[PDB]
Parts: structure tokens; C-alpha cells; sequence
């Protein structure tokens, strides 16, 4: 983005990540990294710790600091006050935690200059509308049944795992792809996950997952038509930009912080197409009835209302029982599931040796 | 010459008086260089190349 | 009787050493013992006789780790061979090397 | 090439000493390689 949208000549731009660890030597150049291969203190490579002390020798002039609703961590925070410049500019679109820390920035960058509304920027084309919905999903009689017995650590997998969500996610996912919409699935569990990969046979992306492997992902849901929608995780969770993105669907949940929920929602608020007429982005929430679920989806939710966003209940959606084939229909099937979910809780003497 | 005053070992070689024993640590210097070096780094530090009359 | 020993290997290497050549050179067993015990620390087992004994007699067993090596009891026998080999040449009693022989002149 | 030079006439040609001789796997097979755009 730096180089293309400015005058900077390749040869002043140096890139500090874990792939490559050379700077420049120009009098003057930019250092783009990250916080922990700023903040960190304890384990620096041999490689990355001539970096730290090429950073550190020299007086920086300007800092940069993307996502700082990151910074007044309890070990972020050192980085300000080893590292040498005279001034500090901070960048988030999202200025809430869920601790009080938030204050303190005032005094770690400064004050905040500059705010700018959603809706104002919807309403004059700069951003797209979005047809924001919120699906019930009736917790199937099987499953509720462990849910009052079980514990809350394993609470939460038996009813976001429960048949009746395969379901609707497979009409919704057949339904938007004939429409031509490219479809975003986010889940924070990875089992989860994987098995709704692997059952719908899509790619997956989390944690563990190549940096290579997902960009080849990526450019092909990107500029490959059979790949039409793919299943982030809480890596994709901000700061990865799909033009093409128009739908966006969420399955499990970072329990209450609502600024989780609005980053996820940014992937497809930057939509191709968002000033053609009639242009209204669509994002589902599919959460289980009668579970702590609506105690963190009405939690979670609680800033985009202050935005000026506003969900759609959707008890009903209609034309699913016409769908020919549906995951978990049978109860054998159902009850499969339930029990494999359920189980988851003398430098000669060296040729001898 | 394989190896110019950009290397310190041969700045070192060259300030020998005698002709003979120059000769030879010259010699020894120069017979491991496999390549005309045509850009060498330069010496103020080894970030960037000083261009130096070579073929490659 | 005065005093690990379970996985001491069955091999046994014995060296006898001379009375007399002993006593030509001030040694005794304890300080030989050692000097085999130092040039390797603790990879095997020594016992040595005292000079009272008629025969003057160095028994050392190697001991083998808690990996079980199946293709090593073939060579078990040879590599004994080879340290001992090494144990005759490479061990330095005392002295200073490349001192072959010293005389006493008045 | 260097008499001609010294002497005035232009040379034709050069000394050859001047020339510089310089995760998942349900999906693989179906993922095709959009490596530039
Ligand atoms: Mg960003
Ligand atoms: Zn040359």
C-alpha cells in the first residue's frame, strides 16, 4: 500500500517480518514490523536481534502505530518508552476493550484527534449497506439435554455444534452462491472448523495453517470463480482486506467483546461493488435459542447499535425444508454426533551412542 | 589484479618492503579468487557495493 | 561386599600388570584406577586388586545405556577390543610426553 | 581498435578486454495456481 499509493522508492523500504531480516542503509528509509517483534524481550533470534539493535541504535523520527487498540497491553506498552521518537500517530478502527486500559491512552500516544461515522459514509456511497440479520436456531431436543448437566468449559462446544445450525448453514451457503456472493464463514473454534470444512469440503484457515497455503487460498477465492466462499477463523478475525467479499456469516464467538464484532463485519464493508443501486452487504449471526449465547450475542452487539446498525431477527427463513439434502436429518445420524462430540472430554566411545 | 585495496588483507600484503615476499603473499591471496569481483563492497561498510573495474 | 551393577555389560576386559614393573616405577593400583576412571569419567566399571595379592590383576566392564542397541552385540567383543587397544597406547599415567626414559646421573 | 583511436581514425570495433560477458488436503487438485493476479 506504501508503495503504491506514495513516491517511496523501493531501495529507502525495508520490511522487518519473520521471512526476511535485512534493513536498509539509506540515510533515511521505513521499517514496517509488528509489536512482538517490537515488544519482545526474552527470546530474539540471532537473526532478528541485530534488527532490534539496528532499530534501537538509530533515532526514529516517526512511529506508526496500526491496531492501537493493542498497545496498552501489559507488556505492549514497554515499546513506548524504549524505542526513541518525537512523535507517535496511532490507527484503529475500533477504540474499545473490554478492561478500563482504554483511558490510558491518552497518556501513552495522546489524546484521539479524529472520529468518523458509518453511517454518514454508508448513505454517500464511500462504504456499503449491509442487511445486518440475527438467525435463532432452536436447540435440538437431544443436545439440551447434556447442556444442563454438562460444565461451562464444555457447555459451549454442545450447542454451538448443534445439527440444526449444518443445516442452515449449507441452505444459506447453496442459496447466496447461486446468487453470486461471496461468502464469508467465521469460527472461533477450530475443531468446529475443520469439521464444517471437511463435511462441506471447503478451505479452512487458522493458526497452524502455512503463510504460504493461505495466500494461494486467498488469490484463488479471490480471482478463482470455484471458490466461491471459505471459512476464516479469529487469525482473519482484522486487517485482511477481500474486495470481492459481499456476505458474511459467523458460527462460534469470543464470548462478549464487541470489538471482535466489528472488525469481522469490516471484510465485507469494503465490497467491490458498494456503489451500484440497490447494493445491500448481508451478515448472519446464527446463535443457539435458550443458551448463554444470547447472554454474549446481545453483549457483543452492543456497539454496532451505537454505530447506527441495526439486526434483523430472523426466526424463520424461509424455503429451507425445500432444499433437497440437509446435514444430521435423521436422528441415528444425530445421535452419532452427540456421542463424538461428547467423548472429546570418551571421544571413542561416541560410535557406541 | 584479482584482489584490489578494498580488501584489508591485501592492504596489508601490498605494505610488505621486499619484492619477493610480497610476491608471494600475493599470491596466496589472489590463486583462491575464482571471479573478477566487478562490484566490490566498500570499505567505509559492507552494506553497499563500490563499482571496481572488473568483467565478472 | 563393602559396597547400577544391573546394566554392567557380561564382557569383561582383564589386565594383569607386573609386580615388578610396578615397583620399578613407585605406583600402586588406586592411582592407575583412577587415571582409567578420569580418561573415561563414568562410562565403566573398574575393580583393582591391592599389593598384597600375588597377582597384580585390573578387571573393567563396560556399561551400556538404557537404549537397547541390537546391532552393537556384534561388535560388542570388538569395540572392547579397540578400547583397550587405546587403553594400552592413549593413557597417560604420568610424565611428560615425548619422555621416553630418564636416568639418574651424579 | 586502440592504434586507430591514437591516430585519429575512428575505430570499428572494441578491445575484448571492454566486453562485459553478464494444512487441508480435501481440496489439492482443485486449487489452481493464481500466482500474479
Ligand atoms: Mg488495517
Ligand atoms: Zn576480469
Amino acid at each position: 500500500q506504501f508503495l503504491q499509493w506514495c513516491t517511496l522508492q523501493p531501495e529507502n523500504c525495508a520490511v522487518f517480518t519473520s521471512d526476511n531480516k535485512e534493513m536498509f542503509q539509506t540515510e533515511s528509509g521505513l521499517v514496517v514490523s509488528t509489536y512482538s517483534m517490537v515488544a519482545n524481550t526474552r527470546n530474539r533470534s540471532h537473526d532478528s536481534q541485530k534488527v532490534m539493535d539496528f532499530l534501537t541504535g538509530r533515532e526514529w523520527g516517526f512511529i506508526i502505530l496500526d491496531e492501537v487498540h493493542v498497545v496498552p497491553a501489559a507488556m505492549f506498552r514497554r515499546v513506548v518508552s524504549t524505542i526513541a521518537a518525537h512523535a507517535k500517530l496511532g490507527l484503529t478502527a475500533t477504540l474499545v476493550r473490554e478492561d478500563d486500559k482504554i483511558g490510558d491512552l491518552n497518556f501513552l500516544i495522546g489524546p484521539k484527534l479524529y472520529e468518523a461515522n458509518w453511517m454518514e459514509l454508508s448513505q454517500k456511497g464511500h462504504i456499503a449497506n449491509v442487511q445486518c440479520a440475527e438467525v435463532w436456531c432452536p436447540m435440538t431436543a437431544e443436545f439440551y439435554q447434556e447442556y444442563l448437566r454438562e460444565t461451562a468449559r464444555k457447555r459451549m462446544l454442545l450447542y454451538i455444534m448443534n445439527p440444526t445450525k449444518f443445516q442452515a448453514c449449507q441452505f444459506l451457503i447453496q442459496y447466496h452462491e447461486r446468487r453470486g456472493d461471496k461468502i464469508i464463514v467465521f469460527s472461533d473454534n477450530v475443531y468446529a472448523l475443520q469439521e464444517y470444512a471437511l463435511k462441506m469440503g471447503k478451505p479452512f484457515i487458522y493458526g497452524s495453517t502455512p503463510q504460504q497455503e493461505r495466500m494461494n487460498i486467498l488469490q484463488n477465492f479471490q480471482y478463482n470463480d470455484q471458490i466461491n466462499t471459505i471459512f476464516l477463523s479469529k487469525v482473519g478475525d482484522t486487517s485482511i482486506d477481500l474486495p470481492e467479499a459481499t456476505c458474511l456469516i459467523q458460527i462460534s464467538s469470543h464470548y462478549g467483546s464487541r470489538r471482535q464484532e466489528a472488525q469481522r463485519l469490516g471484510r465485507i464493508l469494503r465490497a467491490k461493488r458498494r456503489n451500484d443501486e440497490g447494493f445491500n452487504a448481508f451478515f448472519y449471526s446464527l446463535v443457539s435459542k435458550d443458551t448463554q449465547e444470547m447472554y454474549y450475542s446481545t453483549k457483543r452487539q452492543a456497539f454496532l447499535v451505537d454505530q447506527g446498525y441495526a439486526f434483523k431477527v430472523i426466526t424463520h427463513l424461509h424455503g429451507m425444508e425445500n432444499i433437497p439434502n440437509l446435514a444430521y436429518a435423521s436422528p441415528r445420524e444425530r445421535r452419532e454426533l452427540l456421542q463424538e462430540v461428547l467423548l472429546k472430554n570418551h571421544p571413542l566411545i561416541r560410535k557406541m551412542y | 589484479l584479482l584482489l584490489d585495496e578494498h580488501n584489508e588483507l591485501m592492504r596489508q600484503a601490498l605494505a610488505i618492503k621486499d619484492s619477493k615476499k610480497r610476491f608471494a603473499a600475493i599470491w596466496t591471496l589472489c590463486k583462491t579468487k575464482m571471479v573478477c569481483e566487478t562490484d566490490v563492497p566498500s570499505e567505509d561498510d559492507p552494506t553497499q557495493l563500490v563499482s571496481r573495474g572488473g568483467c565478472g | 561386599s563393602l559396597l547400577s551393577f544391573d546394566q554392567q555389560s557380561p564382557w569383561l576386559l582383564r589386565l594383569e600388570l607386573d609386580r615388578a614393573a610396578m615397583n620399578d616405577k613407585d605406583l600402586t593400583m588406586g592411582q592407575v584406577g583412577e587415571r582409567i576412571k578420569q580418561t573415561f569419567k563414568n562410562d565403566l566399571f573398574v575393580i583393582w586388586s591391592e599389593d598384597n595379592d600375588e597377582k597384580l590383576i585390573i578387571r573393567c566392564r563396560v556399561v551400556r545405556p538404557k537404549s537397547l542397541d541390537a546391532e552393537t552385540e556384534a561388535e560388542e567383543d570388538h569395540m572392547l577390543k579397540k578400547i583397550e587397544n587405546t587403553m594400552l597406547e592413549n593413557i597417560t599415567l604420568r610424565g611428560v610426553e615425548n619422555i621416553e626414559r630418564v636416568v639418574m646421573m651424579k | 581498435p586502440r592504434k586507430l583511436q591514437d591516430l585519429g581514425l575512428k575505430p570499428a570495433s572494441v578491445d575484448p578486454a571492454t566486453i562485459k560477458r553478464q494444512t487441508n488436503t480435501h481440496m489439492t487438485g482443485i486449487l489452481k495456481d493464481y500466482s500474479h493476479r
